[PDB]
């Protein structure tokens, strides 16, 4: 699918330097299509000056820089209805032109269980380029969840549309397992030490 | 439950010494679809499955980059040519897999919490440069306004190599590094 974008406004004019200027325009799905909220955000620098929500219908000053460029943006009715139809052409569009590789996109873990220590004191499972980034990673001790000792870095972004997360189990018959819940995978993987 | 789909797009100039930049790119969640080379017209998917799934015409990109140069120039003017304070880069080194001798890897290089965007990195195996196969990404927004930025280089591990990531910032007295070595 061809994928769409969204025009800026265009605000009205009034040794080292160094200036900035800028736009984003976000949609926000939630459950889909079903609710869409557009969001233009108008920065210069480090501050945002304006914005426009769907929700509202009209800009927003952030910032007294921007407070003139709402009013003068605000007093253009054609412009503002411009802006509701980025909810439609742009949100909803796009939404489905990238739905199937972007919501539907599935990337297994890949699972490895380590010692670290000298004797053995701590268990990494070292979980690797899945996606999407919600996963649930549990350490079992003879089929109980141990959950004490359990240390977990964050889920980090590897910036390749792929994430990674260690789970270390604090311990000294005994069988371990960490287990891997994910949206790719019809069953949880049970990688034993 | 929730997505959120960005078309983020920047447009910044330096005097003294003198230069431009400008970047238009799409993003889902926290990662990125595409980026447009400027200069070429060409629109940049950030994985080639995507470019096969769908497409985008790189020329409405220059559209906007008219504009939003314009943009810059009238609100350097509306706000008096005021400035911020630069915010130097943290870095953050780190295989993309489990490392295991002789298996080839990924070093991943992250820089966060910067302003502006614009930061070079150098990647140095026992202290001298590599380039040969490293990929750069352009820059990612944060909800604080702030920059992050990916670098990634191939290597393969072997017991005693020590790795470093180097970042210059726009504008610092000089680079931010960070190394790594192999468990």
């Amino acid at each position: 699918n061809k994928m769409s974008m969204s025009t800026m406004n265009m605000p009205m004019a009034m040794s080292s330097a160094f200036f900035f200027c800028g736009a984003i325009s976000e949609c926000h799905y939630l459950n889909g299509t079903e609710r869409v909220r557009y969001l233009q955000r108008y920065i210069y620098n480090r501050q945002q000056y304006a914005h426009f929500d769907s929700d509202v219908g009209k800009f927003v000053a952030d910032s007294p820089l921007g407070e003139p460029q709402a009013e003068y943006w605000n007093s253009n009715a054609e412009l503002l209805e411009n802006r509701m139809n980025e909810v439609d052409r742009f949100c909803r569009h796009n939404y489905g032109g990238v739905e199937s590789f972007t919501v539907q996109r599935s990337v297994e873990p890949k699972v490895r269980v380590s010692a670290l220590q000298p004797e053995t004191d701590r268990l990494a499972c070292y979980v690797t380029g899945f996606y999407p980034p919600e996963i649930e990673v549990k350490w079992f001790l003879n089929g109980r969840e141990e959950t004490e000792r359990v240390v977990s870095t964050d889920v980090m972004q590897n910036g390749d549309w792929t994430y990674q997360v260690l789970v270390v189990l604090e311990t000294v018959g005994d069988s371990y397992v960490c287990r891997v819940e994910h949206a790719s995978l019809r069953q949880p993987i049970s990688q034993a030490w | 439950r929730r997505h959120v789909l960005l078309q983020a797009e920047f447009y910044q100039r330096s005097e003294g010494p003198d230069k431009a930049w400008a970047q238009f790119g799409f993003h889902f969640d926290a990662d990125e679809l595409f980026h447009v080379e400027l200069d070429a017209a060409q629109t940049v998917w950030r994985l080639p499955e995507f470019g096969r799934f769908a497409s985008f015409e790189a020329q409405g990109a220059l559209q906007n980059m008219a504009v939003g140069k314009q943009n810059l120039e009238v609100m350097i003017s509306n706000s008096n040519r005021s400035q911020q304070d630069f915010v130097t880069p943290e870095l953050a080194l780190f295989p993309a897999e489990a490392v295991s001798l002789e298996e080839p890897n990924v070093l991943i290089c992250y820089a966060d919490k910067f302003w502006p965007p614009v930061a070079t990195m150098e990647w140095r195996r026992n202290g001298a440069v590599v380039s040969e196969g490293v990929y750069d990404s352009v820059y990612y927004g944060r909800p604080d306004l702030l920059f992050r930025k990916f670098s990634y280089l191939p290597f393969v591990p072997q017991r005693g190599d020590v790795y470093s990531c180097a970042v210059r910032h726009w504008g610092a007295e000089g680079p931010v590094q960070r190394m790594w070595e192999p468990e």
